[PDB]
This record gives C-alpha cells, structure tokens and sequence, in this order.
C-alpha cells in the first residue's frame, strides 16, 4: 500500500525546481519539476 | 586521495577552460542577434575560487531514480561561474556588443591554453605511469 | 537493483551503435531526397557520431590494457 | 571543448541558414505582383533570440517566430494591369534590395564562422582523447 | 564587421535620394508642382565607448 | 534540389521568361499581323510566390503567361 | 556484413552518372532538337538498393563471365528545335556536384570509422 | 592572454575602429545636419602605443577618438534653415580620396595582423610538441 | 559528464590500479623469497 | 649537468621575445612616430649566456614581488609622420625569425629525444 | 491470464509522458508515451 499525494496540502516534497518567466503580446512560461517522498506500508 | 590532489589543479583548470570555451562560442554564435551583450569570465579569479571552494555548480535537478521505465529528465543546469560583461567598443545600434576580433582572438587564446593544459596533464600522467613500470 | 558493470558496458556500446545508426539513417533520408532534413544537421550529427565512436575505441584500448595488466600479477 | 558546444554552434548554423534562406526568398520574390490566393507578397524577416531562455547562462541562438517586415509597401501605378485597385496601384512587395544583399553577405560570413568553430572544437576533443597516452 | 551596416545604410539611403529626385524630376511640366528637396542626416550612435 | 538552389534557380528561370517576353514584345512592335491574321497581342508575365503549401514563402512561379 | 557501405556506394555512383547526363545536356545546349534528358534520383537509388548469377564452375579453363532516361518538361519553346533550358541545367549541375561532394565525404567518413576501429 | 596575442589583437581592434571611422566619414559626406542641427564634423582616430609601463613597446591602442578641426567647408543656401546671417550651410569637410585610401590601408594592415596571429598560433602549437 | 573529466577519471583509475597491482607484486615476491630459503 | 641544454633553450627563449618586438613593429606600422625597434640576436645571446632583486624572503605572508637592449632600426624612405617601420623589412625579418624559432624547437626536440632514447 | 487495461479508468500507469501543443488556421499536436503495470495470474 501507498498513500495518494495528488494534493499538495498533504504532498511531501524533497526537491522542487520552479521557473516562472513571462512578458507583457503576453508571452508566458512556467516549469515545475518535483521529486516527492511517499508514505508506504508493506504488509508481508 | 593524493593522486587527485596533485592532478587536481590541472584538471580543474582544464575544465574551466572548457567552460570558458563554450561561453566564448556562445559569444560567437550570437554574433548578429540584437541586444546580446557578450559575456566572459575572469579565468584567474575563477580558478582560485574553484580551488578554494570546489565546484558548487548552481542550478540543476534531475528526476528521481525509481524502478526502470520512468523517463529521466533534467532541469537547465549552469556552472556557478559568475558571467561578466565584456566592455564594448564601437556601439552598433542593436545592442549587440560582440566584436568579432576581440571574441575571436580570445577564442584562439583559450583554445591554445586548453591544449597546453591537456599537454600538462598528459605529461604528469605519463610520469606516473613511467614510475610504475 | 544492481549495476552489473558488464551491463554498463553493454549500455555504452548500445548507445554508440544507436547514435551511429541514427546518423546513418539521417544521411540515408537526406540523400534519398526526403524534404525536411538539412545538410548542416546531417553533417553535425555525423560529426557527433564520429566523436562517440572514438570514445568507444579509446575505452576499448584502455580496458584491454587494464586487463592485460591485471593478468600479470604473480600468484 | 564540452559536448554542449556542438548544440550551440549547430543551432547557430541552423539559424544562419534559415535567415539566409529567407533573404534569398526576399530577393527572388522582388516584383512578385501576386500571391497564390491573390495578395501582394510581404517581405519577411527572421527574429533571433537566445536559446534556452530559463536559468541557463548563455548559449545558442534560436530563430523562432519568422515575422513580416513593416516597410510601407511601395506602390506602382499601372491602371491597365489587374490587381490594381481604385486609383490603380499595383501593390508591389517592399524589398530593400541592397539591405538583402548585405543580409546574405553577412549571413554567409557568420555561417562560415560557426562551421569553423565546430571543426575547432572537434579537434580539441579528439586531442582530449589522447590524454595520458 | 558592423561597418558594413553603416555602409549599407548609406547605399540604401542614397537610393532613396535617387527615388526622390526621380519623382522630383518626372514631375516637370506638372502644373504648379512643388519640388520636394531632400537632404541626408548624420545619425550618431551614442554608445558605451568610442 | 537543395532549398536555396531551388529558390534562386526559380528566380533565374522566371527572370529569363520575363526577359523573353520583353524581347518578343520589343521585336514585334510595329508588326501588322500574326499568322492567322490578327493583331499581335502584347504579352506579360505574372509572378506568383512559389511554395503555396508549407511556410508559404520561397521561390517564384510564373505560370500562365 | 561490410555491405553497410553499399548504400552510399550506389548513391555516389548514381550521382556520377547523373553528372555525366547533365554534362551531356550542357554540351548539347545548341544542337537542334536535342530534347534534354534527366533521371529521377530517388527512384533510381531506391531501385538499385532493392535489387546476378555466377556461372557454371566445372574444371578449370572454364571462362567465368558476365556483362530511366526521363524527359525534362521544357519551358520556353524555341522553334530553333532544342529544349535545353540553360538556367535549369546550370542549377541542377551545381546541386549535383554539391551532393556528389557530400556523398564522397560521407563514404570517406564511414571508411575512416571502419579503419579507426581496427587500430 | 599571451603577450603576442594581446599585441596583435589590439592591432586588430585598432584597425577595425579606424576602418569604422573612415566608413562613417565616407558615408556621411554630404550630410547637411546632425541630430540637433549642426555640421557633421569629420572624424579621425588617434593611434598610440600600448603597454605604457614596461618596455615602452607593444600593441596599439586607439583611445580618444577626436575630430578633424579643419574649417568645415561652407555652401550658400540662404533659404535653408541652419543657415546663419550670410546664409552659409556648414557641409561636412570629408575628403573622399583620403578616406578611401584610409579604408584600403586599414584593410591591408588588418590582414597583416590577422596573418601574424595565424603564424604565431602555429608557432605556439608547435612549441607544445617540444620533445614529445 | 564532461569529456575531459571522463578521460582524467580514466587515467587516474588506470594509474591507481597499476600502483595497487605493482605493490601486490612486490609483496608477493617478498613472500615467496622468504618462503624459498633453507631452514 | 643537464645545463648542456641551456644554450639552445635560452636561444629559443630569446627568439620568442624578439617575435614580440617584431610583432609590435607590425602592429604599429601605421601609428605616427613609432621609430621601429629591434635587438641584435648574436650579441644579446652571447651576453645572456655569459650571465629582479630578492625582497624580504623570510617565512611566508610577506608578499614577494618581482622587479635586453632595444636598439633603433635605422630607417629608409622618411615618411613625414615619424613612423620608420618599413613594413617590408619587418615582414622579411619576421619570416626569418619565425623560421629560426622553428629550427630551435627542432634542435631542442632532437637533444631531448636523444637524451630520452639513451635512457630506455 | 491478465486483465485488460483498454479502459483508462481501471488501468495502471507507471509512467506517462504527455505533450500538448497547438496554434490558432490551426495546427495542433499531441504525443503520448504511457507505460503500464498489468495484473497477471499464473496457474501451473
């Protein structure tokens, strides 16, 4: 079993790189790289 | 160790020469774009900084290493060297301050000194291998 | 899981071969007359493939030297 | 002599090539009265930007967004030819011929420079392989 | 290398002068026509050095 | 054909056809009749941009004199 | 094996044959009714790549042995007879020479790679 | 930067700036007005030797572009603005023959320094193979 | 990874392995020379 | 011992310095009043083979600091701007000096490789 | 035996590289690379 971290309110990040770049003909750009840490249970 | 403490200086210098090399080739490649503001770095000060501090390259993150088949991807990475502006002569109405002659004589110089560093490392490593046989 | 550095050498050889094959098929397509592909792109990719191949050759030479040396310690 | 200098100079080659192809189109289609749908041909220009905008540092040129030049679209007066409106004026594309001559001239020169940079870096790298031996 | 641009400018702009003269000159025997006199302006390029 | 060779060669061929139309017209000025017996109707060439599909630009086509 | 070189071999040979054809077109620029020729490079190259029997091999002294011109559509009729258009021929010749040089460079580079693997 | 590359590169920069000034003169000859409204004053460069402390020789520096203060030949158009009392437009004083010769000589000197640089680069790259 | 970094790594590892092997050769030779004497 | 390589070595070094001098002459071939300079190789080499000062050099952290005859080249064809660089003379001299630098490189290469061949 | 993951509601993705592009006279683009983990039963 694992836990769902679809929500950032309960997500647990290890790394997050974030670039926001936009001009205002409004040219916009956004990048979001995320590495998560996940809860887990191993029932053997 | 004590093998990579004696060869460390030339290794770092030669890597820094390669980094300055693609900086200068970025100068050359953007020869005729408008408003480029040619860049360059100070080699002596940056080499001293590398020896004292390390690499400490700023800005870069790869994906994680889970089970296979998870499409590795990486962010845009750049060496920690602080790019310095090259003081321009001859304003040119489009901001591009890339002077072919300056950039090109610097390119040739950097190439020659990179080759010199390769020669020095080759000499030191051949010396090591000549001791051990 | 495991690295199994023979698997790493296999991966390196596969990378080299795939890069050369990609350059070869691009030259294929361009000389065939297929629109799109540019000449400078063809030549640049051929150049990069050549450098990777010499990478592989140098690694070969030094691995063979290393093995011929580890087979010289007396036991 | 890093491998990410092949990308930079190759991108420069591609951008110079596309600019040169556009300038050749401009020079050829001077005095092209009509477009296929039926319209005066609009002389075009290419826009050069730095590649890999975010983070990065400096590296490469991109020729994204070919645009349309805003010269005043010179007219001629032949009210015997169709495609001339009321107050018969053939719309006559707006090509600055000498400017386009010079554009091709400089585009060839910059392309040649980048080709050379490619060769020089490859020679640097092949002599890098001869490190030690 | 950017010198060529300046020279280009001159060449291009000289053609414009020619154009003016031509329109100025075809319009002889046009009633009451006012000749459009023309001049060339130097345009300095004030910049960060030299 | 490589791309620019095509563009410039099309320009050359179109210019040659325009020059031939001009030469023919100039030579038949003051020519009373044609073969069938008709005024010699003067000719013109219309320049379209080539490459309708794709990038919409490059080269010149002068079909239908 | 060692038929990887076949493709550029055939492409270069076909480029040379096309060079000969185009030189013939230039040479016959002014002969009446020449009706200029050409070949379709893509089709010829595909055909050569996609497609040879060795004879009987009995006792010695047995003598082993063995052994599309398209029409270019013309513009500008002449009624001096000919249909070679000089501008088209010149552009085609220059392009063909350039691509022959490319093929020569590519084949030489493949040979260099093969020879470098061997030492 | 090795000393000799610096010397020859400074020569290249100086020659490029000299040729640029000559081109600007040759291009704005017969230019009635500047931006604000004044004659275009013909421009020249000043060549001086570099490396002032040490050996008194080496390289050329073209600091301090100046103006050629010849008396700025006049013409008479007393309906044109920019004409003072005694209507006399100011009409830049560029001598085309001098500027063309300057361009030719600058190009030749540029070539000589470029080709010195190539020679020296070969010399040094050959020095790196000293012994081995 | 940088190419010059890869070759410098190549050569450093090669020299280290050579040195380790030579040291072991000296030690093994010393052991056998000690074990081949008369008692 | 092994200062038997000294002569050619220093000779080669002197040639390199000469290049700079000659190179400067080419760089300033247009400047007014340069008065082209040069040195005489033979006498300068003899003098250097026959033969700044040391500062406070006790233990470290006292910042050590380090401290030829440039003869006129007699001109020909005076030129009204004081420049005496007859570029033709300097081109010939530069070609010859580059050639003799190559010769010195070859001679050191040969002596060093002879030394290395004896040693293996 | 396996279970069929033709339905997206009951499939399982280990990875998914999804790219969407378009301009507006329209050009669009949509590339998908999906790697699945599939239920499996092995009787012997």
């Amino acid at each position: 079993h694992y836990s769902p971290n679809g929500d950032a309110s309960k997500a647990t990040l290890r790394s997050r790189q974030l670039n926001i770049s936009e001009q205002v003909p409004r040219s916009t750009q956004r990048n979001e790289t995320s590495n998560y840490e996940v809860d887990r249970t191993i029932r053997h | 160790d004590r093998l990579d403490a004696a060869l460390r200086f030339q290794q770092e210098a030669l890597n820094l020469r390669a980094q300055r090399q693609e900086i200068l080739a970025a100068n050359i490649a953007n020869a005729d774009t408008p408003g480029y503001q040619a860049r360059d770095i100070d080699f002596a000060s940056e080499l001293k900084k590398v020896m004292v501090r390390g690499r400490e390259e700023t800005g870069g993150v790869a994906l994680t290493l889970t089970s296979s088949h998870h499409i590795p991807a990486q962010a845009v990475s750049s060496p920690a060297v602080d790019l310095l502006y090259r003081v321009p002569d001859q304003p040119s109405l489009d901001g591009n301050t890339v002077d072919m002659d300056r950039e090109r004589t610097q390119f040739a110089d950097n190439s020659l000194k990179y080759q010199m560093g390769l020669t020095v490392l080759g000499s030191q490593l051949k010396g090591m291998m000549n001791v051990l046989q | 899981s495991t690295v199994s550095f023979a698997g790493q050498l296999h991966a390196a050889l596969d990378r080299i071969s795939d890069r050369q094959a990609a350059a070869r098929v691009q030259a294929e397509k361009f000389t065939l007359g297929e629109p799109g592909i540019a000449l400078n792109d063809v030549m640049a990719d051929m150049q990069k493939a050549s450098v990777s191949m010499q990478m592989g050759i140098q690694v070969r030479n030094k691995l063979v030297a290393a093995y011929q040396e580890v087979m010289s310690m007396q036991v | 002599a890093l491998l990410n200098i092949f990308d930079i100079a190759g991108s420069a080659l591609a951008a110079q090539s596309k600019r040169l192809n556009v300038a050749a189109s401009n020079l050829a289609n001077a005095d092209s009265v009509t477009g296929p749908d039926g319209q005066p041909y609009r002389a075009k220009q290419v826009v050069f930007q730095v590649d890999a905008a975010p983070g990065q540092a400096t590296g490469g040129v991109k020729v994204a967004s070919v645009i349309e030049s805003q010269a005043p679209e010179k007219l001629v007066y032949e009210p015997g030819n169709p495609l001339a409106d009321a107050n018969g004026y053939v719309k006559m594309p707006n090509v600055d011929v000498v400017g386009e001559m010079v554009n091709t001239m400089s585009a060839s020169r910059s392309y040649q420079a980048n080709i050379e940079v490619l060769n020089t870096v490859k020679s640097m790298m092949l002599k890098t392989l001869t490190l030690g031996q | 290398d950017h010198a060529i641009y300046t020279a280009m400018g001159a060449a291009s702009q000289t053609l414009n002068q020619q154009a003016v003269t031509a329109s100025n000159l075809a319009n002889a025997s046009t009633p009451g026509f006012r000749a459009q006199l023309n001049a060339l302006r130097a345009v300095p390029v004030d910049g960060l050095s030299l």
